[PDB]
Parts: structure tokens; sequence; C-alpha cells
């Protein structure tokens, strides 16, 4: 018995995404979708037992049980659709069968990029030095450092919400003399038009 | 609720022969509610090496059961089969009819 | 293949006499019980050697937790049920659920309950509703009725898992289920003639009298098939004389694909 | 009408200790799960209980027990913890067995890890980056940054404090730690978060920034031989203030 579905997938704000999940098992007594955010419970999506397509809201499930094939359709996404997608089976003797789960990724749609890497100010309890890479579109791809005693940490997206604002950014540091903000990113492929003020 | 009263019908595995060993069979069906009591009876008393199959389930709600001893049929020796039931006022008894 | 069909019943009792047990639990394969389980023993337990031998003990340990757990419910629903209809005193519930394999190829596919071994609820796999007898069982539809995604499972159950199931025990059992033990037939006088069958298996028979070759079935007196007890079964049908005429009079059997006829001389 | 409630959320045990993680729910369901949620694979079930009374094991149930005290509570036992039960434990609940249809409702997990010797459990260290000038003037915001570094293993909670209530709006934490020592199976960790606000907001010298961070790490009957201070659980937070 298994079921399978996607490790990761990825898709921008405001399209369509649809999750794919296939299944053997001995029997078949229904299929479920659960929602899973990053750090909490899962929460029921769906159910589905006869052929066809069920709506509810922005989510809709379809199952064919010949092909023993479902997909949960994510439409007008949103970045708090961002979350682990888990598709089970119920068998012949009511167990549950639990795919992996399929993270979902939802690239936000950066209206007025500025790419920019910035020198923070220093704090007097650290010996750290930290550059801001931050406001570039979500095509860029932040790498992870090719120097032991330097971090990079990926790209996490920020929501300025009195002013409906959304921005990119991912963080740098590191106590080595030889680190700078010029230098920082430089295993990344950032814009050429990435602005570095001044030292 | 309505109660309904057990049918009985006494008959032998195969057919009866003086001297030859059988079955008598009590066969109760009908019957609702499923508490019941059912003996068979040899010349009016009753036997004791009696097996019966466990309680059954029919489609409409009802309930039957078969209640067998081995015997040799004799012409002098008369069987009978004894059923009481919520619906019956005093046990009922019919006669093993060859 | 002819017909064959899977049926599970429960049976709850709201106020059992002492060691009686309060939940009992039965499937069929066509006349043959193939599974127990109870109240008191608290296990599901095969009742046919083919069962017992083609199923692993993960599978009866499985259904006895699914059983306890049934168990429970049955009883919180006969509660319900009897404390709506205002009644005191000992009362029953059951359920049956199954399903049919003609002979065609054909299925059907059934669920309902009793209170008090009349139907209370009956379900409609097509249209996907449950017919109630009284207002008592009205509210009930309304509460199962509310909740698509179980009727949509239970009409999957009935036509697919059901018949799978059936067709699984069918071929463990075959050996028992799909033989043939053909009627060894007699005609006799007690008046009436008496058209007698024993021996045979599958207990489908059909017996008529037939009189001058046309069958009147309003004169006929059909017994009931009845298990002879060694796995085969009997039945019987009489017919009356008549004093004043002389007629040709012939019992007729059909059992399993084969016809016979005794004309009575 | 609190649902699955399940404790504790983190816990960190030497091999071969004992420990019990309790859940109880309120919907008045009869039927109880435990679960484990690990990388790479599908929720596998260690025990169940279909209803009061009853329980049994589910496919992976060797090295643990179960006791369903009564219609609301299951408690999940690891009497001699071992490393391959670091894990995420969930609890669930189903209104009963029969709803063929009916769906769990999941508590908010435990994360347990368990090893060897406890010599490599360290607090984070905290520290607050205050905002770039170029950043304020080319862009009228100011975003701050806190790091929390060097901890183990990954039990903790980030949160950004303003004048003295938590905020989330204009809030990013890394979703996942950073592996310090990529290579090395016990690396300590790292975790960056950001805080944006208005260079208005940040340019009025009486408002207050503090990134905490909550540690849940060893307890009073944890034994504990190093020479460094015992990585109790902790809050380690840092502070700036706005900048006229
Ligand atoms: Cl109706």
């Amino acid at each position: 018995q298994n079921i399978d579905q996607p490790t990761e997938m990825t898709a921008t704000e405001g399209a369509i995404v649809q999750i794919n999940c296939t299944y053997q098992t001995s029997g078949f007594n229904g299929l479920f979708w659960y929602q899973q955010h990053a750090g909490e419970a899962p929460t029921f999506l769906s159910y589905n037992v006869l052929d066809g397509l069920e709506e509810k809201g922005r989510f809709s499930s379809f199952l064919s049980r010949s092909k023993g094939y479902s997909y949960l359709l994510l439409k007008e996404l949103q970045m708090k659709d961002s979350a682990s997608y888990l598709c089970a089976v119920k068998d012949s003797n009511y167990q549950l069968i639990w795919g992996a789960g399929t993270k979902l990724i939802i690239k936000p749609d950066i209206q007025n990029p500025d790419p920019a890497v910035y020198q923070l100010r220093d704090s007097k309890s650290s010996d750290k030095s930290v550059c801001l890479f931050t406001d570039f579109d979500s095509q860029t791809n932040v790498s992870q450092s090719k120097d032991s005693d330097v971090y990079i940490t990926d790209k996490c997206v920020l929501d300025m919400r009195s002013m409906d604002f959304k921005s990119n950014s991912a963080v740098a540091w590191s106590n080595k003399s030889d680190f700078a903000c010029a230098n920082a990113f430089n295993n990344s492929i950032i814009p050429e038009d990435t602005f570095f003020p001044s030292p | 609720m309505i109660q309904r009263t057990p049918k009985i019908q006494v008959y032998s595995r195969h057919p009866a022969e003086n001297g030859k060993s059988n079955f008598l069979n009590c066969y109760v069906s009908g019957f609702h509610p499923s508490d019941i009591e059912v003996d068979l009876l040899k010349n009016g008393e009753r036997i004791e090496k009696v097996e019966h199959s466990d309680l059954s389930f029919s489609k409409d709600w009802s309930f039957y059961l078969l209640y067998y001893t081995e015997f040799t049929p004799t012409e002098k020796d008369e069987y009978a089969c004894r059923v009481n039931h919520v619906t019956l006022s005093q046990p009922k008894i019919v006669k093993w009819d060859r | 293949m002819r017909t064959h069909s899977l049926r599970y019943f429960h049976l709850g009792v709201s106020d059992p006499i002492h060691g009686v047990p309060e939940f009992i639990s039965v499937g069929y394969v066509d006349s043959h019980p193939i599974t127990t389980y109870d109240s008191v023993t608290r296990q599901k337990e095969p009742r046919a050697p083919w069962m017992a031998e083609n199923l692993a003990p993960d599978h009866w340990e499985r259904y006895t937790q699914l059983l306890r757990g049934w168990q429970q419910m049955f009883k919180v629903e006969l509660k319900r049920l009897q404390r709506h209809y205002n009644h005191s005193g000992s009362h029953t519930y059951q359920r049956m659920i199954g399903c049919e394999l003609l002979e065609d190829g054909s299925t059907t596919g059934f669920l309902q309950y009793a209170y008090d071994g009349q139907d209370f609820l009956i379900f409609n796999k097509d249209t996907l509703s449950w017919l109630a007898v009284d207002n008592v069982a009205h509210t009930i539809k309304q509460a199962w009725e509310a909740n698509q995604h179980e009727l949509l499972y239970q009409k999957n159950w009935l036509e697919e898992e059901c018949i799978a199931w059936l067709k699984r025990f069918l071929e463990y059992g075959k050996d028992t289920l799909q033989r043939t033990e053909p009627p060894l037939v007699r005609v006799n006088r007690k008046t009436a003639l008496f058209c007698k069958a024993h021996g045979f298996y599958p207990p489908e028979i059909y017996m008529t009298w037939m009189k001058n070759g046309e069958e009147i079935v309003q004169e006929i007196d059909y017994g009931d098939i009845l298990p002879s007890g060694d796995g085969t079964y009997q039945a019987w049908a009489s017919i009356e004389l008549d004093p004043q005429s002389s007629n040709l009079y012939s019992c007729h059997v059909e059992h399993s694909g084969v016809h016979m006829v005794l004309q009575v001389p | 009408n609190a649902g699955v409630t399940q404790t504790p959320k983190f816990q960190v045990l030497k091999t071969g200790q004992s420990m019990t993680l309790q859940c109880a729910q309120d919907m008045n369901h009869n039927s109880m799960y435990w679960y484990r949620q690990d990388p790479g694979m599908g929720l596998r079930l260690i025990y169940y209980s279909a209803s009061e009374g009853t329980t049994d094991k589910g496919e992976v149930p060797n090295g643990y027990n179960v006791s369903r005290l009564n219609k609301r509570e299951f408690s999940l036992r690891l009497e001699s913890a071992a490393p391959s039960q670091t894990s995420v434990y969930f609890c669930a609940s189903s209104v009963w067995t029969g709803e063929g249809s009916g769906e769990l409702f999941f508590g908010e997990g435990s994360r347990l890890t368990v090893l060897e010797d406890l010599k490599n459990v360290f607090p984070p260290e905290v520290a607050v980056f205050e905002p770039s000038e170029a950043e304020i003037s080319h862009t009228q915001k100011a975003t701050l940054v806190c790091l929390a570094t060097g901890f183990y293993p990954d039990h903790v909670e980030l949160s950004w404090w303003v004048n003295g209530k938590e905020v989330h709006s204009g809030v990013c934490t890394d979703p996942q730690p950073l592996k310090e020592q990529p290579a090395l199976n016990d690396s300590r960790y790292a975790l960056s978060s950001r805080l944006r606000v208005s260079a208005t907001f940040w340019q009025n010298p009486r408002n207050h920034f503090r990134c905490q961070v909550q540690f849940y790490g060893l307890s009073e009957n944890d034994e504990w031989t190093q020479d460094r201070a015992k990585p109790v659980t902790q809050i380690v937070s840092a502070e700036a203030w706005g900048r006229a």
C-alpha cells in the first residue's frame, strides 16, 4: 500500500496550484486532505469518496477512483496558503495511510522592487557584523554561504499590513575581519541594479 | 410494541427408521424479541445432551435457532419440543409427527 | 455463479436479563454465519472454518477494536431512541448492512435499522436519503442527512467495498458455498399428497404441485426450507386429493438449474 | 471548547529516561490516536483507542505504551527513551471509529529530542541589530534584525515586543533554523528574524524594541556535570530604543 505526492511545489501569489496525490491501496473508503502550517497541527480540508470535484471556498478537491488519483486545487493563492498539504487514504480496514506531504511555497508579487544590501548597526553586545539583502523581486534566489564562518539565511517574506507592503529579505553575518556587505552575498546571483550604500 | 411468537418445527435429519440412528431437530423461527427457552422431550421428559446453533438473524428482524439431539427412533418413544417465549403464556409443546 | 450475499447484523438490547449480551454482531455469507462478536466476549471471532483459515490474527484484532467502538455507539443510539420514544423497560435496536452479487453480474446494496424489530430507518443509496417511519426516526434522518459525506461514504461501501469483501469470502469458502448437493425427492400420502425433498444444497429450491398440468398456487401448502443439521436442507409441499374426480397430480422441484417431475400414478 | 490539548510542547530527554505525554479532548469524541511525524515520511500511528476502555497497537508501537484513562484522556508513555524516538508527536481524536468520513482533530504537537548526553544542550545567544541609516533614507522604512545563535536542540520560540506588547505585523522569522555546521549531526543552530517599521516609528526616541527567545532545555531533575552553566529552560532577550 502506498500514497505519493510531490515533495515541494512553488507558485506565485494570485495564481492557481494543483497538488496531486496518487494512491495504491487494498480497498478504498475515502481520501482526505489536511493543511499543516509549519510548526502547527494538521487541520482537515476536504474529503472525497465518489468520483468528481467538490468546491469549498478557494479550494477544490477532485477524485478519480479508477485512476487512484486526487488533487487539491488552490485558486487565487495568498501568502497564508504557504503550508504543507497532507493526503491520506482510508483503506479497506478503515485505517489511514498518510502521504509524506507537499510543501507549498508562494512567491509574493513584489510591485516595486528596490534591491539593496544594507549594513545594520553593530550591537555593543555582539562581535558580529550583519548585512541585510532586501526588497528584491521574488525571482531572486539566495545561496548559502561558501565560507564556513559566514552565515546566510534563506529569504523570508514580511508583510507590513498597515501599508499593504510585502518585501523579501535574507540576512548574512560573520565575526570575520574579511567580512563586508559588499561581498556577503557574492555566492548569490543578485539583481544587476542592487543598491550598495557607501561604507 | 409488536412481539412475534416463535414458529416451532420438529423433524428428523433424515427420513426416520426404527432402529437407525438419526437426529431430532427443533427449528424455532420468526420470533421477537430474542430471549427464548427450548427443550427437547423424550416421552415427556427433558433430554439432557442437547445442542443448539447460535442465535441467528433474519432480514425481517426476527430470530431463529436450531436445537438438535442424536437419537434412535422406536415405535414406542414419543418426542417433542417445548418452547417458552415472552409471547407465550405457558410453554408450548410440539410433538414430533412421523 | 449463482446469487450470493454478505450481511452484517447488530443487535442491541437496552435492559438485558443477567448474562445476556447487551450487544451482538454477526456476519453472514448467504445462510452461513462467518463472524461473531458480543459484549460478553468482547472479541470478534470466526464462525466458519474457511474464515479462520484465510484471515490472519491481525484481521480479528482490528475488527475486535472496531466492534468495541460500534458497541458503545449502539448503546448511545438506543439510549437516545428510548428516551425520545418515552419507553420504559427493555427495548431492541438492530442494524443490517450488506450487498448481493447476482448471477447476472448485477449488484444490490442495503442498509437499515429497526427498533423493537420494526423498520426504523432505511437507506436509499440512489437518492442518498433516509426513509423515516415516525417522528423519532425523522429527527435522526435530519441529522444524518446533514452529513452529506457520510451518505457518500455509505454508498461507496455498499456498491464497491461490500462486493469486494463478498468476492473475497466467496473464494475462501468456495468448497462450501459453490457446491451442489441435489435433492432426494419422494411422494407419499397422509387425504393429501406430500412431496418431500432432502439432502440438498444450496437451500434455494422450488417445489410445487401441478394438477392435470396446471399450477393452482392457492391450493398448495408450502413447507419451509429447513436446515437438516448436517449442512444440507429439506422441504416439502402438499396438495389435497379430490375424491370425486381422478386427476393427474405431479410434484415439480427445481434446484440449481435442474428440474424434476414425479408423477403420482 | 478547547479542542485537543496535549503537553508538553517541547522536551529534551537523555537516552533511557522515561516520559509521559498527556492528551485530553473536550469534544466528547470516542476515538483517540497518537502519531509521530518525521521528515520525509507520512504520519505513523503509534497506538490508538477506538473508544473508552480499549486500546491497540498502531504501526510503530515498539518503545511506547498508552493509557486511555477515561473518555477524555489518552496518554503516551516512553518508558526508556531512545534517540530514534526523537520526533514530533501528535495526539488526535475523532467523533468515533465508525464514521467513515469523519475527520481527525489534532493537538498542537510535542517535539521530543532524545540525546545520548546532555552536554550538547545550549541556550541561544540573542542580539539585536539596529536599522541601517542608508535603508531609512532610501526607503523610509527601518529593519531591525534579531539573531539567536548557538542553541541546541531546536526548541525555541522567538518573538518581538514593541513597547511591552508582542507584535506580529512587520515580522518575519526564518521558518527553519540554520545549522551552524551543516556537516555535523548535532550542529548547534542559528535563527534570524526581522521587524520592519516605518522610519517615523523608528525615529520616535521613546519607542522600545525587544527580541525575546524562549528556550526549552533542562529542568531541575536533569543531571548536570559540565563546567558551564546548566542549560535550563529560560528566556534570552536583547533590546533597542528608537533613535531620533
Ligand atoms: Cl422520510
